[PDB]
């Protein structure tokens, strides 16, 4: 067993990586490849992506993060400071000749022991009478854990006012329904401003298109609308049929248009193509007040029909009324070489569009993995009606539990006693990298928290005693609002377990194949 | 060879030379100060305490941290009294003349001149905060002694050590009747020999002959030892010397060599205890004090390794001048005997700057409060030119503090803050505790030193920053 | 697995060497030394004298057989190819995870329980203690173990050179020891077996001073031994000539043959047949010499001058005067005759006495088979001294086969003790299997049809008759190796007691010591 | 920054002395440049000799030399503190802790071990001379050094001859009995015991006396070329004056009959002529004899160590009961037995390899340095690291008891009870048992033992693997052991944590 502690302390230095990106008080840390791309984020999983790795075990640490992304996506820095504080019990442990295994078989009890107590540690709260006061203190502790204080009051009532939107009495929420972000450069990144309707990335190509409309008509395509002898009358011929193919679709829309009703042209109408358009159809476009685009998405059409009801049409040959959408207030900006249009006054939009605008790319992708991961986070908070009070205050409490057991939960003498002991105290490196990101001293805090757990407890009263990190000094997560959900915590400890289980069962380490 | 540097190069270079080496010696301050661990070319470590040393075994590649080192000889020899708290004032003053320099523009001259009026106003504020106490007092001194020996666990043996050397303190003294209590404790040597116990230390009043008799068991008592400045032939020639002597009619002997068989025929015929061979430097201890006369009483121990000679003048006039000793030292231990050796040795300077001046200066971060208050103080009065560096100056003495709280590790800016309000309009005694790192006072947990470690080591801490400004150009490489 | 495992294939090397060099069908080898010292032998032990050690085991190998070689020094390679197959079988017992305190503890309560199985071989308790016929007999197969060659030709060397050297005195004389060193063995190249004589004094090759040693067929002479060598006169520092005046040049050279006048006459007044002179003397010596007809030694080495005081039997004087009438040695003929090609002085005697320390003339064809025959004569006397400085050292059943009976009697002995000693005693019985296998290796044979002749004899049982075949009957091989059994009483094969007592402590020792080293540690080197 | 740089590399010394601890372990060969093998668990020769990669190993190696006049056995609990106080700040100094925090935390339960120390000790009475006493502790004494079969034969080798060094005020000096004869002879278990003086040489001649009752011991330009041989004559003459006076002198009492034993011993060569002249009166020369060794034999006969020839006195001369000369090798010994009041003794070791003398060379010098403690100082400390677990639990739980700066000591406590316990562990390891089931045994005999309301001690049986009592078994330790290891043992931990930073650099 000469190579065990190869992948032991080689993976040791795993967890400083994350270390400084955990907790409302965290930091950040920069990562610039060659290509031009700077990414400054707390996000584990885009400073594990290009950073080149030494110990091949981090490859497992990342695996690790692809169920935790589908769960939870935002706070996985917990799963990697559990192993790190593992291996620094690996070799302390083992040492002493307990095999690998029986401390493995000793989280397995404590991790069915941990879910038991689990359900009695959280809070079971309501979420149909949509309180307002829980989704601000929630919310809010998801944007302090990414971004600053500064887009935190500014992001808080917008994630609140959002998951608002998706909601019904079967507590059926898509996280498909509301995806697009709106990504742009203006002003500053701490005016971004939430709107409730629908927002589309593209605007009129020439100084024609409409300018301000109320009523909008969207055609929307998809096939590429450009088109690619004895004598010389044969060549003009060719090239003089080139545009009767775009002009006999003109022809059609003119008419269509004026069908319902051609009087006044003082409303909206739209054509929306993915290829580039013929500019022989502006002319057309022009005086029958038609807007039209340049390299325009696909995806982004699908929002008609969730919103007041439109289609996505493909070829030309299906043209129907279903097709062409309404609209009650259009406003369209000019922002750099492509124009913006805003569709707002809706009847009942179901889908909330986030306008995202700010200096720069890096100044954007702050705030744009913000969104991401805190969106999908509050979302799974409307999910489950369960609540668990967070700030680290059950990773505290229920060791507290498994330091003392004996006669309750004992059976070997010494073999499970050793893997209770040893994951009654990997809980504990959490909270002491909570307060070490902030300066603090770690143990000052939590011998105060230990002492205020002995008083509530001696007392014969229920309490949750949290950590505040901004005076130094304990709190109750209900009084501040810190609160967890229900599956993001039980993956978080069952998976935790599951990518334990690939180290420490690791006998040795061999290499073999064709150098 | 070149090596020159010239333009902002020079200026550059040369900060950075003793920069580093602040850093390394912030934990050399304070009774919680950590060990440092030196190498040498040989391989071997040195790990004590002690920056005299430090900074002779670590070569630096830039020559300007060079005279640091002889800037810190300087204030060994005329003070070398609790280098703990002392030593490391040398690099403090060019850590903090980096934020304006060339930034401004300024001339170093110009820094010159706010320097000499630093010093000016820093003699004031010395003798200032300084309170007279009675100086015929041994009592006072016994607390001192114990406030530099916190580094070990000596203070169980602090009652027999601090009275080891003050018993030698008040034996020698004595160099002026009038105009200032100089004095020579060199002349008292300290000999370390393992094993034993620290009680088997004889001090006393007096002059302590460390040899032995004739005979272990001869009488150990004489009426007045009065003291005067192969085998065939160390019985004639030493006869010719010790019975000389008896011409004045003298009970006491001293040799050079050793009594014969022949000898102790007429020497024991006086009615006294004859001693042989004395000790070298024994006799220029004697010599001071006294053909002397007026001795009151002669005694001699017997123990394993070494045997003792007890020699009581009791009466040096009849004005005169200081009495010289000898000291013993026996420790627990060989690696236990020669690391204590550093307090018990600098407590000789720890009295005899006592003697200098009664005064005493408020210690443990006290002295250095006070004088960057003074500083800042008289800044915005001066105005001028010399208001961004003399105001440096003030930010240098509020630094040295901030180490000893780099010991304990918190915020020096919650202490410093009520620091400006206790101490300078309060009472000079409010310092920073080192124990609980707090603010209790000085004088009531009994952090205090004399006058002369604050007066010659501030004035010439300052005077040592006049080597670092008028550094312009260096040549090396050539010869000397 | 890097320290206790892999210090055993340091030792397989030479353990696999030490296979091929046991028996009287072993293998030789060459052997070239770093200064070009070449040495061709059968014998392990001279191999690993000359050998750089390097591995530490090595060394703790050579000064066990150098304990041996004090002792005993017959069949050094039992207990080096025992030894090393406790290391063979500890890779056994370290993969059945038995630790190094008990395995050693295996052998060491099995090493008080040999020495106590070894009263039960016994065989030839009775031995005689001045007669030397019965003691040529018994020390022919000791020869075996060396080149067999000859054993007949080896004996009657010994024979002639005890008989000179026996004190005899029958019954109780007060025998004291027979010393070692009084048999000095002098290799002489050419000749056969047969042409190899006895010197009853000292073989001595060089040249005679004046003609040839002779004048002594009358006997009745006295030999005086000088410790003091014969020299020009001179003082302990080097001294300086000073003459005073020119007469004293010519009374320089004059004033030396003064000293040779008086000092050459003086010691051969009183006419000794034989001088020893310990360094070199003048040519004018033998004006005196050959007067008196004087035997002159000349500059003989340190060790055969000790050996000289036993033969003329005369008083080591300390100082150089004339010679003592008190203080003489006896010694009647001194002749020098040709053996060679060259002239050899013998100090060899006809009858009328008795003395000590005789030596023996080897004549040999092959220098390098010479080797062999000399370490023969130092095991051979090494034989006669087990009879005797001790009271005995009796018999035992060679060519292996005391060991056969041990093997059951280990066998026994495992199954009364359990627990980890099972392991450990029942594999203390293979490693005397090695013994049996390694005569048969070396000769050639299967092992297939050895292995039953093996479980026959000792294994099987010992039948209620008196004096039973079993113990009579060994594993040799002359004409009887397809039937592979031989009886050893007929051709009076033996070892001593005191071969295999001295052996079962070092077998042990070499465990304990290389078992029991967790590293290896070196600084510098 | 470079503060963790220590603390890691100096982490690997802990494996060095780890094997070689407790009576069950194991043995590491040591081989010089010189080609000395040593083979022994001392830690004075595996400190030494042996390149070091660390320079922390420095003050571990210059540490033992105050345990080489005190204990020099059992030294790897140095070694074991160190290594597992290195852990401890990859444990708690890793959570922010300064390393001078933890340090005031030892110091204070330096004082509280001293306190615990003196209760466990047992106090046993020396001025007895009791020999059942000091046969159990001389026993396990070797059981950590050699094995059973040396520990037999030297246990009343050294039980006796601590007796012959005695007084009213028990009163007993190592510089006293120092010479330790080293041979090469008969196998190592043949050693044997002289309560006499034994000399190293013996009867050069044959007509020496070989047995005697009664020695008596008398301890020591030319301008020709015939000129030239005048000075050779003179200085025959001044040797022949030193033996022409002896054969006078030693007329003195008896030179007619010479049926007594007769000795002369010299420092330098001798004319060989003595041997003639001393063969007419039968008296015994020596060729290089020794001189230090001449100074024992003023306190057996009430002889006089005499240097040259001139003085000899009657008083020189002795009366001794009984000498013996045996023979071995090319070096006879003149045993001198049957002495009325010897007051010293000679210790004779016999043995077969150097490497065989190795192993008892040095458990002879550690063992009668161990059992003079324990003619010292009459208290003794049972062994078997019997303190060392008990005085964990003791420090384990304190709170009201001895607390200090709350949070700041408590964690330092706790590290330095949870270091005690790796000895009994290496004890168990060693061995090739479990240390979690033996210490699980250990820990509820002790609580068995508290809860009867009876003081007793349990120790730890290495062969079964269970609980015994080092006063059945006979494990006792010197209470000076314990007094300067565990002093030793703050001084040697506060090296390190006091430690700062170690810079690279120095002067090429």
């Amino acid at each position: 067993d000469a190579a065990l502690k190869v992948n032991v302390t080689s993976a040791e230095g795993l967890q400083s990586v994350l270390e400084t990106n955990l907790g409302p008080k965290g930091t950040l840390k920069m990562l610039v490849d060659g290509a031009g791309n700077i990414k400054l984020t707390k996000d584990g999983k885009v400073l594990l992506t290009e950073m080149q790795i030494q110990s091949p075990t981090a490859v497992l640490i990342a695996r690790a993060a692809a169920a935790q992304d589908e769960i939870t996506g935002d706070g996985t820095t917990t799963v990697v400071c559990l192993v790190g504080e593992l291996l620094r019990q690996a070799h302390r442990f083992i040492q002493e000749g307990v095999h690998p295994r029986i401390i493995t078989d000793g989280f397995e009890i404590a991790r069915k022991e941990s879910m038991k107590f689990l359900d009695e540690f959280k809070i079971s709260k309501t979420n149909l009478s949509n309180d307002r006061e829980f989704l601000l203190q929630v919310a809010r502790s998801s944007l302090l854990t990414k971004v600053d204080a500064d887009l935190t009051e500014v992001l808080t009532p917008i994630v609140t006012d959002a998951v608002l939107s998706v909601y019904d009495a079967q507590a059926d929420n898509l996280d498909l329904h509301m995806v697009e972000i709106m990504q742009m450069q203006h002003l500053s990144p701490k005016d971004t401003t939430f709107i409730k309707g629908l927002v589309l990335d593209h605007g009129g190509r020439h100084p024609d298109m409409p300018t301000r409309v109320k009523n909008a008509y969207v055609l929307i395509l998809n096939v590429s609308l450009e088109y690619e002898y004895s004598s010389a009358d044969q060549r003009d011929k060719l090239a003089a049929s080139e545009r009767k193919f775009v002009d006999a679709k003109l022809k059609k829309i003119i008419d269509l248009k004026n069908e319902v009703c051609g009087m006044d042209p003082d409303k909206g109408f739209v054509i929306i193509n993915q290829k580039g358009i013929d500019p022989m159809s502006l002319d057309v476009f022009a005086k029958h007040n038609i807007l039209a685009l340049r390299r325009a998405k696909r995806r982004n059409m699908e929002r008609l029909q969730l919103v007041t009801g439109g289609e996505a049409q493909n070829s030309v040959e299906d043209l129907s009324p279903q097709i062409l959408g309404f609209s009650g207030l259009v406003y369209q900006e000019t922002i750099g070489e492509e124009k913006f249009t805003y569709v707002t006054e809706n009847t009942d939009p179901k889908s909330c569009t986030i306008l995202i605008k700010g200096s720069t790319h890096y100044a954007l992708a702050q705030t744009k993995d913000a969104v991401r991961d805190g969106l999908r986070a509050v979302a799974n908070v409307l999910k489950d009606k369960n609540i668990i009070p967070g700030a680290g205050a059950f990773y505290i409490a229920l060791s507290r539990y498994l330091r003392s057991a004996n006669m309750n939960k004992l059976g070997a003498k010494g073999k499970t006693k050793t893997g209770i002991e040893a994951f009654a105290e990997a809980l504990l490196v959490i909270p002491k990298t909570l307060v070490k990101n902030s300066g603090f001293d770690p143990l000052d805090v939590l011998a105060m928290v230990e002492d205020e757990l002995d008083d509530a407890q001696d007392s014969d009263e229920t309490r949750y005693v949290g950590v505040d990190l901004n005076i130094g000094d304990s709190c109750d997560p209900t009084i501040e609002g810190i609160w967890d959900s229900y599956r993001v915590l039980r993956n978080a400890i069952t998976g935790a377990t599951g990518i334990a289980s690939n180290l420490l069962l690791c006998d040795e380490l061999l290499r073999a194949g064709r150098s | 060879s070149q090596e020159r540097t010239t333009g902002r190069q020079a200026q550059i270079s040369n900060i950075t030379a003793a920069k580093a080496v602040a850093d390394v010696i912030r934990t050399c301050l304070g009774p919680k100060a950590m060990l440092k661990m030196l190498l040498d070319p040989m391989g071997g470590l040195v790990l004590t305490n002690d920056g005299h040393a430090i900074l002779r075994e670590i070569d630096v590649a830039h020559p300007a941290a060079k005279s640091m080192l002889e800037l810190s000889r300087t204030q060994d020899e005329e003070v070398g009294d609790g280098t703990t708290t002392v030593i490391i004032l040398a690099g403090e003053i060019l850590a903090q003349c980096a934020p304006y320099l060339i930034e401004k523009n300024i001339h170093p001259v110009i820094i010159i001149q706010a320097l000499k009026k630093a010093l000016t106003d820093a003699l004031e504020v010395i003798k200032q905060v300084s309170k007279p106490v009675d100086v015929e007092n041994d009592a006072a001194m016994k607390k001192l002694i114990q406030a530099s020996i916190g580094t070990k666990y000596v203070i169980h043996w602090s009652e027999k050590m601090c009275e080891l050397a003050l018993d030698a303190v008040k034996t020698v003294r004595k160099d002026l009747g009038q105009t200032f209590e100089i004095d020579i404790k060199r002349y008292v040597r300290v000999e370390k020999i393992p094993g034993g116990d620290v009680l088997d230390s004889r001090v006393l009043k007096g002059v302590l002959l460390n040899k032995d008799v004739v005979h272990p068991k001869m009488s150990r008592h004489i009426e007045n030892p009065r003291v005067v400045l192969i085998l065939q032939i160390e019985e004639e020639q030493v006869q010719l010397m010790c019975e000389q002597i008896l011409a004045v009619r003298p009970t006491l002997v001293i040799t050079e060599k050793g009594v014969s068989d022949l000898a102790q025929h007429y020497l024991l015929k006086g009615g006294c205890s004859v001693l042989r061979r004395v000790k070298k430097s024994d006799n220029n201890r004697i010599a001071r004090v006294t053909v002397g006369t007026n001795c009151g009483l002669f005694k001699v121990e017997m123990i394993g390794d070494e045997y003792f000679s007890f020699l009581d003048n009791c009466k040096e006039p009849l004005s005169g001048l200081q009495k010289a000793c000898t000291i013993m030292l026996r420790g627990g231990s060989k690696d236990i005997l020669n690391e204590i050796d550093r307090n018990l040795q600098d407590a000789m300077a720890v009295a005899r700057n006592v003697m200098l001046s009664p005064s005493l200066s408020p210690g443990g971060g006290a002295t250095e409060m006070a004088v960057s208050v003074k500083l800042a103080e008289k800044a915005k009065q001066l105005e001028g030119i010399q208001q961004w560096p003399y105001q440096a100056v003030a930010d240098a003495m509020e630094c040295i503090p901030r180490t000893l709280i780099q010991n304990a590790g918190g915020d020096p800016i919650r202490l410093l803050s009520q620091l400006r309000a206790k101490h300078a309009q309060g009472n000079f005694t409010t310092g920073i505790d080192g124990d609980k790192g707090k603010i209790v006072d000085m004088v009531s947990y009994g952090i205090w030193e004399p006058e002369v470690i604050k007066q010659q080591s501030v004035k010439t801490a300052i005077e040592s920053a006049c080597l670092l400004l008028r550094v312009d150009d260096i040549v090396s490489g050539v010869r000397k | 697995d890097g320290q206790i495992i892999k210090s055993i294939a340091a030792i397989r090397e030479l353990h696999q060497m030490c296979l091929t060099s046991m028996g009287p069908c072993g293998r030789n080898k060459i052997i070239v030394n770093h200064l070009g010292k070449i040495i061709i032998t059968n014998d392990a032990a001279t191999m690993l004298r000359e050998l750089d050690i390097v591995h530490p085991a090595v060394k703790v190998l050579v000064m066990a057989t150098e304990q041996q070689k004090i002792d005993m020094g017959d069949g050094t390679n039992l207990v080096m190819i025992l030894a090393g197959e406790l290391l063979n079988v500890s890779e056994k017992l370290i993969s059945m995870g038995l630790s190094a305190v008990e395995i050693i503890q295996g052998y060491n309560m099995a090493r008080k329980f040999t020495l106590k199985e070894l009263d039960e071989m016994v065989v030839g308790e009775i031995t005689d203690k001045n007669d030397k016929n019965e003691l040529l007999k018994m020390i022919k197969p000791v020869i075996s173990s060396k080149k067999y060659g000859s054993e007949d030709i080896l004996s009657e060397l010994v024979s002639e050179a005890v008989s000179h050297v026996l004190p005899v005195a029958q019954q109780a004389g007060e025998i004291p020891y027979f010393n070692v060193d009084s048999i000095r063995v002098v290799k002489i190249m050419g000749g056969s077996l047969s042409n190899s004589t006895v010197i009853k004094g000292m073989v001595f090759n060089r040249e005679p001073e004046g003609h040839v040693k002779s004048l002594s067929e009358d006997k009745k002479h006295k030999v005086a031994v000088f410790t003091c060598p014969l020299d020009i006169a001179n003082t302990e520092t080097k001294g300086t000539v000073l003459l005073h005046n020119a007469q004293e040049m010519l009374d320089f050279s004059k004033g030396e043959e003064k000293q040779i006048d008086a000092m050459m006459k003086e010691i051969a007044d009183m006419g000794v047949e034989c001088i020893v002179a310990g360094a070199g003397v003048g040519e004018l010596a033998l004006h005196y010499l050959n007067r008196y007809g004087i035997l002159v030694l000349k500059v003989p080495s340190k060790f055969e001058l000790r050996r000289l005081c036993r033969v003329c039997g005369a008083t080591p004087l300390p100082r150089l005067g004339a010679p003592t009438p008190e203080e003489l040695g006896l010694v009647e003929t001194v002749k020098t005759m040709e053996i060679g090609g060259d002239r050899v002085t013998v100090f060899k005697q006809e009858q009328g006495e008795i003395s000590r320390t005789s030596t023996i003339i080897l004549r040999g064809a092959t220098q390098n088979n010479l080797d062999d025959i000399e370490r023969a004569i130092d095991d051979g006397v090494a034989a006669v001294k087990g009879l005797m400085k001790p009271s005995g050292g009796k018999l035992l059943p060679g060519a292996g086969a005391t060991e056969i009976e041990l093997i059951s009697r280990i066998t026994k002995y495992g199954e009364r003790t359990p627990g980890l000693l099972q392991l450990a005693i029942k594999q203390f019985a293979v490693a005397f299997e090695v013994v049996p296998r390694t005569l048969a290796e070396t000769a050639g044979l299967d092992v297939n049809e050895v292995l039953p002749n093996l479980y026959a004899a000792h294994n099987v049982t010992e039948p209620g008759a008196v004096k039973t075949d079993h113990l009579y009957k060994g594993v040799d091989i002359d004409g009887e190796s397809d039937e592979g059994v031989k009886d050893i009483r007929e051709e009076n094969i033996y070892d001593m007691l005191a071969t295999k007592k001295f052996a079962i402590n070092v077998a042990t020792e070499a465990a304990t010591t290389v078992l029991s080293i967790d590293q290896i540690i070196m600084a510098k080197k």
